[PDB]
């Protein structure tokens, strides 16, 4: 087992009333069986992921991304499943603000 | 250790030795396997305390022994023992278990390394990556125009008796594994000896890492040069072992992996090979968030390694049924000027009715101990 | 340049585990994929689907599919060398480096459920060793120097070749360049704490760096420090930020230097 590790952050600089897009960069992850899931206040969000990458360092790399408008009012998240945990990974987004 | 010219006395210990299945192995190819068919010579020449027995020690009592099986190898000792003198008392003091493995340097499908003739190995290894050592060794026998003549120990070691053996040439370590701090400096430890009748070319020291050994310090000629980071002392004279240390600056990520001390001579040369491990130990701080309905729990754990420490909130009642906390968040997985890893964690805390507490739990290999924080969180009705 | 060649796979898969991937890669983006499903060699760039004609995918597709059959004679073959009789998975990775100097480098490398196994030393033409069975395999393949001279030309003139050749095929897209663009904010990470916060985004290839100043002095406090995070824009994202005291009424500015252009920040 390797335990991803998990970054969540924006393509460009969100901002109230300007649509923008998240993205989630999974890392280090082994065996590669990993589905990530962008959310707002905790519902899922549009997303799309993408090709699983190896690592020099016998791990993989996943990016995925979600369509979402920005709104100060409201909070982000991300949370990945993999196969061989019991549990989900939770990490917080601070909207890039 | 100092050369032993202390009070000490030689005594004789003998090892199951292995011999790999070579044409009826478990598996597909292989030149090992953990099968006993015979035992090794040990010389060792502990420093006694108490002198008991005058001319002799139990210090070795676990490997120790007078009755020689049938079939069983000299051994003949012609260089310095004296770094793995105690190398086996220590093993019993441990009690660690010691085994030995006896193997050849003939090769059939191709050239000989050793131009064919009667050469043999001799590893032997304690148990739980303790010391280890492997010794290079001749067999007297003459040949022709023969092929196998040497005989190759295989299948079996000899159709009667045993060859004699003896050890011109080893290398040796205290450790098979070794454990430091990121950012702490550190050591390889390693040395050899030889006969008198070998000379000594060079020494190298060379690092596993990222798909590639590389070079990170050699010596030769008396020279010695740094290619990435270290260095060594001058190598003993015939008469002692000769050291084959090497001094680390401090240690960075890139620097963990297996190092390899490699020892090459006129005719032969030989290598031990020692892992390394690196480690950092987290800290933790914790403060809550003031006011609110719901006050935040803020923790920050920094200066660990590697990546991705483990954590875990806690939530404790006056009573009830205290639960662990299975939500929370993580976020902000970085690095320091040290190289070592920091990340943040938070909680919405739940004030209660009448208070609760609440931890921040960390587990990483590095913790001989849980480490966490805690603090109280008082209701805004309990001020 | 990089070149890189993986492949992997599971002794007897469980958990819906994949059975066998490999990936082939240059630079910073992947060239091609295979398929161990329907068993299809696939491009992953336009400039190998133009410089390999349907010959060579169709015949380069059955090279590695003889391939992806032996793997699993040896992932077998394993089991019975570690005495498994459970699933375990085992990969090997193998590639070269071309630096700017004109010299040349590579690797090739095992392992067994994600620990060290092996790896080939091209230089002492020799195997270095980890565990029990990766000891015994060493002495077995050092002993058989039939492999010595396909073992050196494997890492070397396989590979550098092919690199080079994708370096020329893909030479109108692997020159791709972008400077980053920069923003910079404070924010709370932790009460009575404050984070001076930078982000620099849209740049490639990743070769950037971020520092700060003091007052006009080199920072003294600790440095937080991001890695290099994808856009899916064909850029890379990172950041860096320090640790202020609540007294720090001091004036710091930021440093952000890729491909040779240097920002500097002279307020937030
Ligand atoms: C001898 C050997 O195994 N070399 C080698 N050649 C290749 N040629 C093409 C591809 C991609 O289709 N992959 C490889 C690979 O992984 N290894």
């Amino acid at each position: 087992q390797r335990p991803p590790k998990i970054q969540v952050y924006s393509r460009h600089p969100p901002e109230d009333g300007k649509p923008n897009y998240l993205n989630c960069y999974v890392y280090g992850f082994h065996p590669p069986q990993i589905e990530i899931d962008l959310l707002k206040n905790g519902e899922k969000i549009k997303s799309e992921q993408s090709d699983l990458s190896f690592s020099k360092d016998w791990s993989f790399y996943l990016l995925s991304h979600a369509e979402f408008t920005p709104n100060s009012k409201d909070q982000y998240s991300c949370r990945v499943k993999h196969v061989t945990l019991e549990q989900p990974r939770i990490v917080k987004w601070d909207r890039d603000l | 250790p100092h050369p032993a010219e202390g009070q000490w006395r030689a005594v004789d210990v003998v090892l199951d030795c292995f011999l790999v299945k070579d044409g009826a192995h478990r598996g597909a190819c292989a030149s090992s396997e953990d099968r006993a068919r015979a035992s090794l010579v040990l010389k060792q020449v502990p420093v006694l305390d108490d002198g008991s027995l005058e001319d002799f020690t139990d210090f070795q009592g676990g490997t120790l022994a007078q009755d020689d099986p049938p079939i069983i190898f000299e051994a003949s000792v012609d260089l310095v023992q004296i770094p793995q003198a105690e190398a086996l008392l220590h093993a019993d003091c441990s009690g660690k278990e010691v085994t030995c493995e006896i193997s050849r340097y003939f090769l059939q499908m191709t050239e000989t390394t050793v131009k064919t003739a009667a050469w043999f190995m001799a590893n032997v290894q304690v148990s739980g990556g303790g010391p280890s050592i492997s010794l290079v060794m001749k067999t007297p026998r003459v040949a022709k125009n023969e092929v196998l003549w040497h005989p190759t120990l295989n299948l079996p070691l000899s159709p009667q008796g045993t060859v004699r053996t003896a050890v011109e040439f080893q290398v040796m370590t205290q450790t098979q594994s070794l454990s430091f701090l990121l950012g702490s400096s550190a050591s390889l430890d390693c040395g050899f000896s030889m006969a008198p009748g070998l000379d000594l070319i060079s020494v190298e020291w060379r690092l596993q890492h990222k798909g590639r050994g590389q070079l990170v310090y050699s010596w030769t000629a008396g020279q010695g040069q740094a290619v990435r980071k270290g260095a060594t002392l001058e190598p003993a004279q015939l008469g002692m072992a000769r050291d084959a240390s090497l001094t680390l600056p401090g240690l960075t990520i890139q620097d963990e992996g297996t190092y390899i001390c490699q020892i090459t001579t006129s005719l032969y040369r030989a290598q031990q090979i020692i892992q390394l491990n690196i480690q950092a130990s987290p800290k933790v701080r914790l403060s809550l968030a003031n006011e609110a309905l719901l006050p935040t729990l803020i923790c920050d754990i920094a200066g660990y390694y590697p990546l991705d420490v483990v954590v875990t909130w806690t939530r404790e009642e006056l009573g009830g049924s205290p639960a662990q906390v299975s939500g929370a968040s993580f976020s902000s997985l970085r690095q320091s000027v040290a190289g070592t890893y920091s990340i943040s964690s938070s909680l919405t805390a739940e004030p209660g009715s009448a208070g609760a507490t609440y931890t921040c739990q960390v587990t990483h290999i590095s913790l001989e101990e849980p480490l966490g924080a805690s603090t109280q969180v008082v209701p805004p009705e309990r001020r | 340049h990089s070149l890189r060649y993986f492949r992997l796979g599971v002794s007897d898969p469980i958990h819906g585990v994949p059975e066998f991937i490999s990936v082939g890669y240059v630079d910073s983006h992947p060239i091609t994929t295979y398929d161990s499903v329907t068993r299809q060699k696939e491009p992953r760039a336009p400039w190998m689907a133009e410089n390999l004609a349907p010959d060579h995918w169709e015949r380069y597709t059955q090279l590695l599919r003889g391939w992806q059959q032996m793997f699993k004679v040896e992932l077998k073959r394993l089991q019975r060398h570690y005495n498994h009789s459970g699933s375990h998975t085992y990969q090997r990775m193998i590639g070269c480096e071309l630096l700017e100097d004109g010299s040349t480098t590579g690797f090739l490398q095992y392992a067994y459920d994600g620990q060290d196994f092996l790896i080939f030393n091209k230089d002492t033409l020799s195997w270095l060793a980890v565990d029990n069975v990766a000891h015994t395999i060493k002495q077995a393949w050092e002993a058989n120097q039939h492999e010595l001279l396909y073992q050196k030309n494997w890492l070397e003139e396989e590979c550098i070749a092919w690199l080079k050749r994708f370096l020329e095929y893909g030479k109108d897209t692997l020159q791709r360049t972008e400077p980053p663009k920069v923003r910079v904010n404070h924010k709370e990470t932790f009460p009575g704490i404050t984070t001076l916060y930078c982000r620099a985004y849209g740049f490639y290839p990743p070769e950037i760096s971020i520092n700060w100043m003091k007052n006009g002095e080199e920072i003294f406090q600790d440095t937080d420090y991001g890695g290099i995070l994808p856009s899916g824009d064909g850029t890379y994202q990172t950041w860096v930020s320090v640790e202020l005291d609540p007294q720090n009424g001091d004036i710091y500015s930021c440093h952000v230097e890729h491909g040779g252009v240097h920002m500097v920040l002279q307020g937030f």
